[PDB]
């Protein structure tokens, strides 16, 4: 009944020292039933990543409407897309289907290559943007997301620290979710290089 | 729904698809091939709803032979399955969806490697060594899981799949009126003709 | 037509210690977007050293209690004196929230104390009677935000052994009364901030073997 | 269950320092239909309680013969009647919302919102809500209705935690009552211009006020109020 | 709502109360209800505040496009207008308005659109959830020919009653004069009709 | 949920998940699925945690008033009816519950019923009730066998629920295993599956497909 | 949400609360209500985020185009009918409410726009569930002849009310001034009257206290 | 229906139309919804005519029993007994009744029983689909004290007014005067009322 | 519904019923006999609600025993049936009526003949050579009314009955599991351990 239910799936942001980070469950199901244990649901489009929850149809459709959109975009700018203009884009991107909407809940993380500056996004499905400072969460499990990142989040956080809070939020709000769970990956992301790691988890 | 299975063994792609086709009251027929091959390499199989289902199929094996056709090229398995994905993706939000979910099976001759794939009526794509649609998954990923092996030869293949019939066979309400079993591998697709008693 | 069921709002805890239990609970009550108090107690002491909190539509919680207190009466009356062991006290709130089955009280109970061996007790109810002992369990609005933070900091959960390799898990030595005061804080002023209806002040009612004692303390207002 | 049909609207109310004050405007509706003009719905128990009903009149009519017979009842065999086993607030109070409860779980509610105000003997203010659904809840501030929403953001800028009562007076409190019941007047579609006000205090015991009006209202501005835009005349 | 538009010997005034509502709440307490087309042919608003407005922002638009090519339009014409408007969007429409305008030639004229699109032309007319309420007064106390004291006097009284009664009206009366001598705006506050 | 429950040569392995969901929401890992109903009878829950729990508990109180009576141990055909019973008088009003009542008796020997709050009562050699049981059943199916060993039949009932636990969003947390036998039933452990996962995949190869 | 205008002598100014509310989550604790649709017009919107934000982009688009078409500044009323005439359009669709205010070669001007497409003037507005508790401090202190600075902490004022007593405003205030003479001026979280107290304990965790299964780089050059 | 009652110097009157519909059709123009309780002591019937009747019935019943014992009742004591009915009984009555009395230490008694069961003691009350027409007119006109001539007055042309423009009222106006002098009957027809 | 099936040949009256119990997703059990004997010589089949189907005969055959108790006779089947009746006439109108049909299959010792009644839970009665409850008539009836005569032996029953089954089993969407056979003449009550491939 409710596209944001069927297929399940989280995804959560946060900002450090000079870093972000971006984490993902990786867990595809119908209903009850589980069906991958391998669907990422972080993109990236140059420096830029975006994350995805909700209708997993969409989320397909969405980055691959994303990575079109961005390559059309360096070819005439001639310089890839930066976080607070991908944020835009998705903004209006979505908003244009404002009375048929994609069933998703994207996220974006990203350092702005000429400031430096680390930027998460957050928005809902017919585009609003949330730019917080700290934290955006994403997904079946989001209310506990909000409960573990407004706990465990503290600012400038160096990137082997907030490696290690991304994750304890990620995999605590997915244990308590149904629909969540089964893998999950974090992104550590530097103005020079971005590492990802895949977690240890329960697999029920 | 009718019971669509796919298994990816080590060098091959196994589907096995019922035979039955239930209209009400009755069993209309027991021979029903639920496939559609849309390249010498790529078989899909298919279930959903009465009408749509076979439209669908042929439709998109129309469309890939044209492709092959143009190009004297044939696409690969990814690249088939992403233009199926894309079609029930616009199909989901028109005015009559197509409601049909399919498994692809294909052989990447470039690749030197089987694959399939799980389609859903929304255009939800996941790739898989084994996988299925509607209830079928439910009596017999226990099993998958279980004694499922990447190395797996195709005969070993045929085994799990013949012990997760005899699972629905045995579970299920419904008399679906046993399978028809298709290999997909490098040297294209076969039936195997000799499924009611392997 | 006619809705004999409200919401209330508010969110309670109750974590079991060693040989403690504490009860927690705002003290907000709420009708839609309206507050209709900043300060109406939720967890009561209800004698023989028991604390009950039943949260959710507030006048089935009100009855319940009511009603339960008055079990602990006649228990004494009727068994000279006995003093009513949380276990018992559990037994006996099934049947009472059993008894309508069919027109329940829409409430999430939470009862704390001491077992018969000193040691802390938690247990928590259905709208319908089902229950269980447990460590720690949150009740309410923000339960969906507390519960996560709890299986991390209370029972370790996901958490190992550094340098492990994560094939150690950490140990489960147990939390001080004071020690879990503090996750309590943090678990609502956490739960303030992002549940409109959890906020004004916090009541915590702990529970060890000299009784029960009370603590206050301040949530934001808005 | 039942539908309500002549309905009274706000009954607002706060406690000062010595007391408590509450008041209720004098209209009972009939839908959009303002059809009554002489309700009170203030009920007097005795001399330190006053209760303010809101909601459906047949009921409050209802609760009214009820309380009169709480009087009459507690008056029998009772040689201290007027003394120490005289009706106490809180036992009113607890009586009405035992009642509320008990009609909302036999599917037939009482549908009021009822707000008991006054003060125990010891002195203690009393101010306690109870509807028809049996919920209850104290607050140094307490309004039903439409009240809800505009009297006690008005009322709490005076009292907002308990230790605001000792600092708050009667003259204080009851400006702030009868400035919220103009407000109302402004803002409710189902409110009257005429209302009734009580005190209770522990003091001067309990004053009742009728026939009171909202007076002192800011219309001139309407004046150069034309068009919804760009109109200029 | 209540409005009201009555002709009298050099005109005809339009009357309403200031009062909208979204349920119980009074979103605005000094609303104007009387909007002008033209110099001198006005209107009533009841029913949807979205509606009237762009119903009424359209005739406005269409008078001025009138004028520009064939001159100062008739009342009959603007109530046309609005009919046209209101008759053939009848569906997707609640508005009930009162048109009123002072011609030289028909001095003062009244027409009444109530909610099918139909059009009625009489020597006053009430409209609004109060209007029900003052359907005998008026009727009772209507006279043709009266002076503008006498008129602003029974619109007055009218009015006062229907806020009265109607918890949907209330606020001020607004009142807006159209005769040869021009456009007069007239207000009256609560202090002074409630004790008529 | 999921629940199962099996005869075998050397009685009766009862075998549950722990975990309790409203919606997505997991309300709990810890849950007990099986009743007591006392040292030789145990019953399991799935459904109504409230209806199950509450009229288990209740049978238990009947069995013992049977043999304070009776002065004899309960038959489970006798135990199971009268829960059968007692949940048909209820039909229509909304119980919700499937349920295995499991005892061992001299004269009927290991026995299993399955009862549900639609007034049904079977008795049977394999039976799987949650929203994973077809899980349960893929598992056990293939692998049961009357002259398994005590040993082996713990193994299967805990392998069955794992299946379940890891396809089933509503069914994990853990696994409590029970063993039944004439004198009574055994209880043998609380197995996390989160741990329990791990080590069955290495040490059988199974759950190829998960990267561990 | 709390959303307020309010006139002033020699201008208007607006304010609003920062909360943004998905269901009884607080999913924004310091979202900007207050938008821009040319220098010296502003607006403050209630009602559906994504919509509020969208519509004030959108005419604030054509707005500039106009101005530049025109060679003149924008005005408030233009502004308005081509708000109104875009959201009576989709019938209440879009979920736009909107107190929009400003200064222009006329003078100041301060009006409400519902989603339907319905306007109001006055001198005093307030759209949003807190929209009852800031009008009625507006109704107990609003008064002609304000200066800038008594409409600043009228207005200010109103959404406290708001923010206190609405469970679906809180956090900070934002205002905007718009002076007849002088540039626009954004306050941006004007007030800050609820900062998070600290927490009781810091959850920084050891490192090495998650297991990891693989690791890798992430190639994000082309 | 358009029922109303009257206290004025000399005890009450009590007034109503003469219809009752069943949709657009008049299944009886001659009604008489003037019922008598007791001797001094009447009701006027709007509503249920089903209801109200048998609710008339059980009242008189009552009232008689009440006069075998008790003597005759006060006003009072007879609305209060239609009220326990009204009230006990709202889920499945449709009733508005007005009752009307005349006792010689209190005059004249008016009582109105609307939909819920609440009781209103009032110096006149109107009421039935009709009422709302006159609320303003009879509020303007009512004056405490009136004679029976200005009474018969004030109500033949309230009511007039209430069958003017409401569908469901209809027929012949029919009064009641309840005084110490007794009890008197009287008609107006429709050739009369329908040019005041 | 379950199948339900009965003949009255010569000299005896054969019940034949599926196996299986269907909950929801799964076939819970495939070895269900549907029938209680009534007294030595009356056995009766049902068909219907879960819960209902049951308890509605066992209570039957409880009253049934206590008569032939109280009596120390056996009442024929006509009069076994007419008491079956009336309680389902009775149930209809009630709260919460027995969801429940029946086939009554009895040999008649005074009158040395078999009798076989059907009875829906509507009270419907009616006395044929050959009935059925649910679809099953729908299959079988044309097939019965071909080679149905008067004078089958037993055995040409079961030969009849073994084609019904076979033509129920091809064209029937469910798999109900096969049947269990009863056979009820002048020595009682017996099954037929072998239908499973007679
Ligand atoms: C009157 O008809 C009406 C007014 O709010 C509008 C306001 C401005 C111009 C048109 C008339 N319409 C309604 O819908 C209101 C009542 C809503 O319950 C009211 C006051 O009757
Ligand atoms: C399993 O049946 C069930 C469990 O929550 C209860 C818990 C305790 C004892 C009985 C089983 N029941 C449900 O209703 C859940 C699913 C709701 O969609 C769950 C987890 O399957
Ligand atoms: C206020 O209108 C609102 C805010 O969340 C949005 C946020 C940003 C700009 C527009 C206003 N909107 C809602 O829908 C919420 C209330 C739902 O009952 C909230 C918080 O009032
Ligand atoms: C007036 O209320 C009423 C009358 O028909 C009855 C007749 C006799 C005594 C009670 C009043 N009631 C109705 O329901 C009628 C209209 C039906 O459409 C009418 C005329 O209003």
């Amino acid at each position: 009944s409710d596209p944001s239910s069927i297929n399940g799936g989280i995804v959560v942001a946060m900002t450090g020292k000079d870093c972000v980070a971006i984490a993902c469950d990786l867990r595809l199901g119908s209903q009850s039933l589980g069906v991958s244990n391998k669907f990422e649901k972080i993109f990236h489009y140059g420096h830029v990543f975006l994350g995805i929850t909700g209708l997993a149809t969409d989320v397909t459709t969405l980055n691959e409407m994303f990575r079109y959109k961005t390559n059309l975009y360096k070819l005439k700018e001639e310089r890839a897309i930066e976080p607070e203009t991908f944020t835009q884009l998705v903004s209006s991107s979505l908003y244009e289907r404002r009375f048929g909407p994609y069933f998703v809940g994207p996220v974006v993380a990203g350092i702005n290559s000429k400031s430096g500056k680390p930027f998460i996004a957050g928005f809902d499905l017919i585009g609003c943007i949330d730019e917080a400072k700290d934290f955006i969460v994403s997904g079946t499990a989001s209310d506990q997301l909000f409960g573990m990142c407004e706990s465990l989040y503290e600012p400038n956080l160096e990137p082997e620290d907030l490696f290690e809070t991304i994750s304890q939020a990620l995999l605590n709000a997915a244990d308590r979710d149904a629909l969540s769970g089964w893998g999950a990956v974090v992104y550590i992301i530097k103005k020079d290089e971005v590492v990802k790691r895949y977690l240890k988890m329960r697999q029920d | 729904m009718d019971i669509i299975l796919g298994i990816r063994v080590q060098d091959s792609v196994i589907l096995a698809s019922s035979k039955a086709v239930t209209r009400g009251i009755s069993v209309l027929k027991d021979s029903d091939d639920k496939t559609r091959q849309l390249s010498p390499h790529t078989l899909m199989s298919f279930a959903g709803e009465a009408g749509d289902t076979v439209q669908f199929a042929e439709y998109i094996q129309a469309n890939i032979q044209l492709y092959s056709i143009r190009e004297d090229y044939e696409l690969s398995p990814q690249a088939v399955s992403s233009f199926v994905r894309q079609e029930l993706a616009k199909s989901i939000r028109s005015r009559r969806p197509y409601q049909v979910n399919v498994l692809i099976g294909g052989y990447d001759k470039k690749k030197n490697k089987p694959e399939l794939y799980q389609i859903d009526y929304l255009g939800t794509k996941v790739e898989l060594p084994y996988g299925a649609h509607g209830y079928s998954g439910f009596y017999t990923f226990s099993l998958l899981d279980h004694h499922y092996r990447p190395d797996m030869t195709t005969e070993e293949g045929l085994d799990l799949l013949k012990l997760c019939v005899q699972e629905l066979e045995k579970r299920m309400p419904m008399d679906f009126k046993g399978v028809i079993v298709k290999i997909v591998d490098k040297d294209g697709i076969r039936q195997v003709d000799d499924f009611q008693a392997q | 037509q006619f809705n004999p069921y409200g919401d209330n709002g508010g969110t309670i805890l109750g974590i079991a210690g060693e040989d403690f239990a504490v009860l927690a609970g705002d003290t907000r009550n709420i009708t839609d977007y309206s507050i209709n108090s900043r300060y109406e107690p939720k967890v009561f002491d209800c004698g023989d050293n028991i604390v009950m909190s039943a949260n959710g539509f507030a006048a089935d919680g009100d009855a319940l209690v009511k009603r339960f207190k008055n079990s602990v009466k006649w228990y004494h009356f009727d068994h000279n004196d006995k003093k009513l062991s949380i276990n018992s006290a559990a037994r006996n709130i099934q049947h009472l929230l059993y008894g309508k089955r069919f027109f329940p009280y829409y409430v999430h109970t939470i009862i704390a104390g001491l077992d018969e061996d000193g040691k802390g007790a938690v247990y928590s109810f259905d709208p319908v009677g089902s229950y269980e002992r447990e460590q720690c369990r949150a009740g309410g609005a923000a339960a969906s935000l507390i519960m996560p933070f709890l299986d991390n900091q209370v029972n370790f959960k996901n958490q190992y052994e550094p340098g492990t390799n994560g094939k150690v898990k950490k140990p489960l030595k147990y939390l001080s009364v004071e020690e879990v005061i503090k996750l309590v804080r943090d678990s609502f002023t956490s739960a303030t901030e992002r549940h409109i209806q959890v906020g004004d002040g916090l009541e915590i009612l702990i529970v060890t073997k000299d009784g029960v004692r009370k603590e206050f303390y301040e949530l934001k207002r808005d | 269950t039942q539908q309500p049909i002549v309905t009274g609207t706000s009954v607002i109310s706060m406690k000062y320092d010595n007391g408590v004050i509450i008041a209720a405007d004098n209209l009972g509706s009939y839908g959009s239909l303002l059809r009554f003009n002489g309700v009170e719905r203030l009920i007097p128990v005795g001399d330190n309680t006053v209760v303010g009903i809101s909601g459906d009149i047949s009921d409050m009519q209802h609760i009214e013969r009820l309380l009169k017979d709480l009087v009459t009842e507690n008056a029998y065999d009772n040689p201290l009647a007027d003394a120490e086993e005289a009706l106490e607030p809180s036992y009113i109070f607890e009586y009405l919302a035992t009642v509320m409860y008990q009609r909302r779980s036999k599917m037939n509610p009482l549908w009021n919102a009822i707000i008991v105000a006054g003060v125990q003997s010891n002195g203690d203010q009393f101010l306690r809500y109870v509807n028809l659904l049996g919920v209850t809840y104290s607050s140094p501030t307490l309004a039903t209705g439409f009240g809800a929403h505009m009297a006690n953001p008005l009322l709490r800028k005076v009292v907002d935690r308990e230790s605001d009562i000792p600092k708050t007076t009667v003259q204080v409190a009851e400006e702030a009552i009868v400035n919220a019941m103009r407000v109302l007047y402004y803002r409710d579609a189902r409110s009257s211009r005429n209302f009734s006000l009580a005190i209770i205090d522990k003091n001067t015991g309990l004053t009742f006020k009728k026939n009171l009006q909202v007076e002192n209202m800011k219309w001139d501005f309407a004046k150069d109020i034309k068009g919804y835009g760009t109109q200029k005349i | 709502t209540s409005i009201m538009a009555v002709t009298f010997k050099d005109g005809v005034i339009l009357g309403a109360d200031s009062r909208t509502t979204t349920g119980a709440y009074i979103a605005n307490r000094v609303t104007d209800k009387l909007t002008r087309v033209h110099d001198k042919i006005w209107c009533c608003r009841s029913g949807s505040a979205a509606d009237t407005q762009a119903i009424a922002d359209i005739v406005q638009y269409h008078l001025e496009l009138y004028t520009s090519q064939y001159g100062t339009p008739s009342t009959e014409t603007a109530a046309s207008v609005f009919k046209e408007l209101c008759y053939e969007n009848k569906d997707n429409l609640t508005a009930g308005i009162i048109v009123a305008g002072y011609d030289d030639k028909n001095k003062g004229e009244v027409y009444t659109i109530p909610l099918g699109g139909s059009v009625h032309k009489l020597p006053y007319a009430i409209a609004g959830s109060g209007s029900t309420f003052i359907y005998g007064y008026c009727d009772k106390n209507f006279r043709e020919n009266m002076s503008k004291e006498e008129t602003v006097d029974f619109i007055k009284h009218s009015l006062s009653q229907a806020i009265k009664w109607d918890g949907s009206s209330g606020g001020v009366i607004r009142m807006v004069v159209l005769t040869a001598a021009g456009v007069e705006r007239l207000i009256f506050y609560p202090d002074e009709y409630e004790q008529l | 949920t999921t629940t199962l429950a099996f005869r075998f040569q050397g009685g009766i392995i009862v075998a549950v998940d722990s975990r309790a969901t409203a919606g997505n929401w997991v309300a709990s890992q810890t849950v007990k699925k099986v009743i007591e109903i006392n040292p030789f009878l145990l019953g399991t829950m799935a459904g109504g945690a409230a209806d199950c729990q509450f009229w288990e508990t209740w049978l238990g109180s009947q069995c013992r008033l049977h043999e304070l009576r009776e002065k004899e141990r309960i038959s489970v055909a006798a135990a199971s009816k009268i829960l059968s019973n007692l949940v048909y008088q209820y039909k229509g009003a909304g119980l919700s519950m499937g349920t295995m009542i499991c005892g061992y008796t001299r004269k009927e020997g290991p026995t299993i019923y399955y009862v549900d709050s639609d007034g049904t009562r079977l008795k049977g050699d394999i039976f799987c009730v949650g929203s994973g049981q077809t899980f349960a059943y893929g598992v056990l199916d293939s692998n049961y066998k009357w002259d398994l060993s005590v040993e082996d039949a713990l193994y299967l009932g805990k392998r069955s629920i794992l299946a379940a636990a890891h396809r089933d969003a509503y069914s994990g947390g853990s696994v409590n295993l029970y063993h039944v036998t004439e004198d009574g039933w055994i209880y043998h452990g609380n197995h996390d599956v989160g741990e329990l996962f791990w080590k069955v995949k290495e040490e059988e190869g199974s759950f190829n497909n998960v990267i561990g | 949400t709390t959303i307020v205008g309010v006139k002033f002598n020699n201008g208007v100014v607006i304010a609003a609360d920062t909360r943004s509310t998905q269901g009884p989550i607080v999913a924004d604790k310091n979202c900007a209500k207050l938008h821009r649709i040319s220098p010296k017009i502003w607006c403050a919107g209630a009602g559906t985020a994504a919509d509020t934000e969208a519509v004030t982009q959108l005419i604030g688009s054509n707005i500039e185009l106009h101005s530049l078409y025109t060679s003149r500044e924008p005005r408030v009323v233009s502004a308005l009918q081509m708000l109104k005439q875009h959201l009576f359009k989709y019938q209440g669709h879009i979920g736009a409410y909107l107190i929009v205010a400003g200064v222009d070669p006329t003078g100041s001007h301060l009006f409400s726009i519902h989603a339907h497409g319905s306007t109001d003037v006055g001198y005093y507005l307030s759209l949003g569930s807190g929209s009852l508790a800031a009008m009625a401090v507006l109704e107990s202190h609003w008064k002609q002849d304000l200066t800038k600075e008594e409409a600043i902490k009228l207005a200010s004022d109103a959404i406290q009310a708001g923010i206190w007593n609405d469970l679906g405003s809180g956090s900070n205030v934002d205002v905007c001034v718009m002076e007849i003479g002088k540039d626009a001026e954004y306050l941006r979280n004007y007030l800050t009257p609820n900062v998070r107290e600290e927490k009781q304990k810091s959850y920084k965790f050891p490192r090495g206290t998650t297991a990891v299964l693989k690791e890798s780089i992430v190639n994000i050059c082309d």
